[PDB]
């Protein structure tokens, strides 16, 4: 079929982890949740300023 | 893969790099860590934000709704349920949807239907398992006005026939919104004279909800509770907002009592003594 | 008019009318009593959602001697209906000119805020109005009809689509027929 | 240095020798809408310079009781030169707006405001339940003020500062796109808000993208003889305006 | 896949083309477009119209029939269900079946079973889960006279058996027609000499659907009642004509009631003033 | 066939099924001011769709003894959308205009009106000793009309027609851009004026331009029982709009 | 077995999106609905002239 395997979450004995997986219906609405998708960008929030500020300089000179 | 910045070894210092000093006037949020104002080891950190995803944090099933309708026509028991969908009236999932000002996803939406006998002295039975109906009315759809109204026919609008005992039903559905993207907050009106209704009413409008027993009638008077739970799945957020402080009043507006921006306590010096040997 | 074909009747004089407004309706595909019976609109009753432009054809239905031109005025939501020619033709207006073409396409563009709108339009999902006026008047010659009428027709476009599956609300019963 | 900087939008230009930094919206800048997001089909009209430039709001006045102040655009804006008339004439709009707010003491002054731009800040009422009125909202370039204590007013907004007229702290505001202006540093704070809204376009009128609130966390305050006047005047440019759905002007 | 068509950036205009202009006498539709009347944009429309498709449209099950029947023999109560199967007794989706002349699809009939007790001063049981047998006779089969005639024996006519509780049955069927297609309507007679029944039942003859409980006999009586839905799939219509505008009256013919054409208004030029600030 | 056209500018459309050709102002069509030409240093702006589109004007009667009609203009588009608004919050301007004067009749109606754009066209008053009064040379959208005899009004234009009102002679006034509406052939008349003056732009409330002049040489006429109502409506869309000079609104 | 993927309908994480399907029954009636035919042709009932007409042109001439 078509299925796809991907890595699962790390287990309680750690330090064969992957599942199986394949959609059924038609419409993507169907599908789980992507609880999978670990992107991030606090610059929107945290440094949303105009020009670059060095950590290790003054804000303001 | 989601995992945590690592703490860098620092050691000793004495340039003129100053971290530490900034100016939060620019509205900027300092990006120090703990390696730039003192010694530290290196540290490898496995800790990961796999949790703190939106979509983790919104994907998880949450009562939205809940009413009661009756099976035998006495007195002025309602018969079927109806319900002009939307989260504005359970505080806890609306509060979090509201940590955004913007969504879209589409959702998975559970039903709990439970049913029961009202009291009395002689209500001997024996009723063969209730069937229920749950049927979706989009916006300008012919609404029910009784429990054996035609609309029930559901020619066209999506319907769930769900008997007691069986796992309760589900089925999800895509992102609805004319928008492209479903809107929490509103500041703004529905007519151009800015009148009329303001905020979120003004323009959700994702139609009605409506149930009842297909059952024709029982000896005695009989009742069930629909509890409908949503959890919406493949999200995405926009502009992030401060969390609800006031309690929740109504759930067409965003009214609130002047409330306290936090607890109370003895003094801005005060911190418990916890060792007492 | 109700049960007769004066109902499609647009009816249309020679003489001075300056100033006076031939028609007017709301842009509701779905839910203005105008269309909503139409076979586009008749349709849009089975969706909630409905998106693209709408093309209105215009027929001049008088002699082959009678003549004129029209003003066929489209003003989107935001202000009130059009009240003297000047204010309906500061939108998206199409100037008629009756002649050996007998018909006229007024094309009202799809100007929303959102991709898609209801077909139980609120005031939120305006679409706005359509007016017509007379942008000069109806010249004839003797022995020829002063009354004639304009038929209007109504269709979707290439870039029409509706979405959101749900009953019409026009038909319904009290009973299992028989 | 980094202090100095200069402003250039149409006819307009604004100096600053004391201001810190420049805040971008959400990390982005205004940007004409494009054909994949585009829904009205009539092609837009873009004024430009027309009413893409500086335009100046009544000046408040700064006192020792103030509690804050409010805006709400691009409403606050729909008696500015030309820009406000194509509010009139047209169904849609779209803009991005370089919110600069100006005020300067001295060196023997001190306060710090809270200059922030609150996307979609519906508000609620001083009575609750009751609702609010548009005049009690927004009213053109008049601002509304914040008030330290709770408001009784039928269909008032409530300007309990500590609640933001919104239900929520005043001291995390600062999630929202924004700039202090600590008079001991500052002297001014500029924002550019992006065009941010769950649709392409939108009215003008009867939507209110979003709010300026100028909040101050540190009380103004000086010593005798010290100029007791410390206005706090804002200005706004639109940025990337585009219009559609020409009509007769809506009658305010 | 099912794209709309974009519109193509417009500019201005000073030719002898005229696409406005037209002639609907010749039975055309004006195939014009915004950018053929005015300046435009362009605009990557992603819209689609898959959900306007005919399959899409009719394959949704929907009410087609419903009746009850009883378990005792008590009264003058048909203890079992009779049926000429067939869909112009519910205007929901008859209504829509109409809005083509002809129609070809193989088809999903689910079944709605739901059963009670009717009302008694002393009524207390101890009923078994009640078993219900759904058959189907073509066109010629022996029909059942009683809840125990020997026509229920299904040596080959299809037949059901299903007990409350369980999920609703189901099951498809092909396109049975002896024509190349459905006729929804029929302009014509059963006789040649132009008499006898005239449209849908003059040649339509789907054969009949009983039902019955396979249960011997209840202590007290109870009831049940069958709820038929249709689901066509595999669709497929031709000669599309206007939406039914009057009532139905009958399910055997056409029949109706001068109707009006729209609702009524106060005047050709009236247009309701929403902005009033 | 040649006698269909159509035209499209901006939101607006304009039809015919009995037009003669267009006449195309001194040979050059509309065009936006060139470097090489400019003066105003200022970016200047161009609406484009907002205020280039078909304006209309009130329609004027045309009667058995109409003697002629007269707009000037931009000043008669003072209050016509947006390209009125720019007139006014802008100190110069420059455009270029499509005329397009309808008037329908009959087979059976009979007259011929005379369609021409007059650049600089001064005119005289009714008391040679006596100036004019703007008032009485151009009133907004309303035409003035010329007289089958002579004025004597005060600070009025010489109406009578033979004249123009120019002091010459009428019948040579086929040396600007013009057309004929001759009822047995015609319908309407179109002409394409081009930014004609002796400087690339020019303020568009202190200066006309041109004058567009509608004087019948065949007087209407027609037999009993037929259409005695024959109006004569003008329609003007501006092209390659540009102004310059972004000032306070002026006052009227 | 006779597998056979198809791509699924756009979903609302847009701008592994395909599903599986097997048909277990013998008779063509058992299989589910054909909800992504996507075919069109309005020139029957729009266009059902004989001699083509070409927009920018008069109906009649
Ligand atoms: C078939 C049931 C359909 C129910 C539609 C629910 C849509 C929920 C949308 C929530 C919008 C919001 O939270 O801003
Ligand atoms: C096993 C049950 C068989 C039921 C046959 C139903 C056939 C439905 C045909 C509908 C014909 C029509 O709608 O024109």
């Amino acid at each position: 079929m078509g299925a796809q395997v991907s890595t699962q979450k790390t287990g309680a004995h750690e330090t064969i982890i992957h599942y199986t997986n394949i959609n059924y219906y038609k419409d993507a609405a169907s599908n789980s949740a992507n609880r999978q998708d670990f992107t991030q960008d606090p610059g929107k929030f945290t440094e949303p300023v105009k020009d670059i500020m060095i950590k290790t300089m003054p804000a303001l000179n | 893969i989601a995992r945590v910045a690592d703490t860098v070894a620092s050691g000793p210092s004495n340039s003129t790099s100053i971290p530490a000093l900034t100016a939060v006037e620019t509205g900027h949020t300092s990006q120090v860590e703990p390696s730039d104002t003192m010694q530290t080891r290196h540290v490898k950190n496995y800790h990961s934000r796999s949790e703190s995803t939106v979509e983790n944090f919104l994907s998880r099933s949450a009562c939205v709704y809940i009413e009661e309708y009756y099976t035998k026509d006495q007195d002025n028991v309602n018969r079927y349920m109806s319900w002009t969908i939307n989260a504005r009236r359970m505080v806890q999932l609306r509060r979090k949807f509201e940590l955004f000002t913007y969504m879209r996803f589409d959702m998975e939406i559970t039903f709990v239907i439970t049913s029961r006998q009202l009291p009395g002295t002689s209500i001997a039975q024996d009723m063969p398992p209730l069937t229920h109906q749950i049927m979706y009315i989009p916006p300008g759809g012919p609404v029910p006005n009784s429990v054996t109204d035609f609309a029930w026919q559901t020619s066209t609008n999506p319907s769930i026939f769900w008997t007691e005992g069986n796992a309760p039903p589900r089925m999800s559905i895509p992102f609805i919104s004319i928008g492209n993207a479903y809107s929490n907050f509103y500041d703004g009106w529905s007519h151009f004279s800015q009148n009329g209704v303001y905020g979120y009413n003004a323009l959700n409008n994702m139609g009605k909800l409506y149930a009842r027993h297909v059952n024709k009638d029982t000896p005695y008077q009989m009742s069930s509770t629909i509890r409908v739970y949503f959890k919406p799945k493949h999200i995405r957020v926009w502009v992030p907002r401060p969390p609800r402080l006031s309690p929740y009043i109504k759930s067409s507006n965003v009214n609130f009592n002047p409330t306290n921006l936090t607890d109370e306590r003895s003094s801005i010096t005060y911190v418990p003594d916890t060792i007492r040997p | 008019n109700l049960q007769s074909m004066d109902a499609y009747h647009i009816e249309v004089n020679t003489g001075n009318y300056q100033g006076e407004k031939i028609f007017a309706f709301q842009m509701q595909p779905g839910l203005e009593s105008v269309f909503k019976r139409t076979l586009m609109g008749e349709i849009l009753n089975y969706y909630a959602h409905w998106s693209g432009s709408i093309k209105l054809t215009f027929t001049f239905c008088g002699s082959a001697m009678a003549t004129g031109k029209l003003l066929l005025a489209y003003s989107p939501p935001g202000a009130d209906v059009p009240a003297t020619r000047k204010q309906a033709m500061l939108g998206t207006h199409m100037i008629w000119d009756i002649g050996l073409q007998s018909s006229c396409v007024l094309c009202i563009p799809w100007i929303s805020q959102t991709h898609y709108r209801l077909v139980q339009q609120d005031e939120y999902t305006s679409a706005g109005n359509v007016t017509c006026w007379y942008q000069t008047g109806i010249v004839v010659p003797p022995g020829t009809p002063n009354k004639c009428v304009v038929l209007c027709f109504a269709s979707a476009c290439n870039d029409f689509s509706v979405r959101m599956l749900r009953d019409t609300p026009f038909i319904g019963q009290t009973a299992l027929l028989q | 240095s980094d202090r100095v900087r200069s402003l250039t939008l149409g006819n307009s230009t604004i100096t600053t020798q004391e201001s810190a930094n420049v805040v971008v919206g959400y990390g982005r800048w205004p940007e004409y809408l494009r054909d994949d997001e585009a829904t009205a089909e009539d092609q837009p009209t873009q004024p430009d310079v027309a009413t893409c430039r500086f335009y100046t709001l009544e000046s408040v006045q700064w006192e020792k009781n103030s509690a804050g102040w409010w805006w709400k655009f691009p409403e606050a804006l729909k008696d500015m030169g030309l820009f406000g008339q194509n509010m009139l004439y047209h169904y849609l709009g779209r803009a991005g707006y370089t919110i600069h707010v100006q005020c300067n003491a001295s060196k023997f002054h001190q306060g710090c405001l809270l200059v922030v731009c609150v996307p979609e800040a519906e508000m609620g009422c001083s009575q609750t339940d009751k609702e609010v009125a548009a005049m009690n909202l927004t009213k053109g370039e008049a601002a509304h003020k914040f008030e330290p204590t709770k408001t009784n007013g039928e269909h008032t907004v409530q300007s309990i500062v500590c609640n933001a007229g919104m239900g929520v702290g005043v001291g995390n505001l600062t999630i929202y796109p924004h700039q202090w202006i600590n008079l001991r540093t500052n002297n001014c704070a500029t924002i550019v808000m992006p065009y941010v809204n769950s649709v392409p376009m939108d009215n003008m009128f009867r939507h209110y993208n979003f709010t300026l609130m100028v909040i101050p966390f540190a009380p103004l305050d000086y010593a005798a003889q010290a100029s007791e006047y410390v206005p706090v005047t804002v200005t706004i440019a639109p940025m990337c305006a585009e219009y559609n759905g020409l009509r007769l002007a809506y009658q305010q």
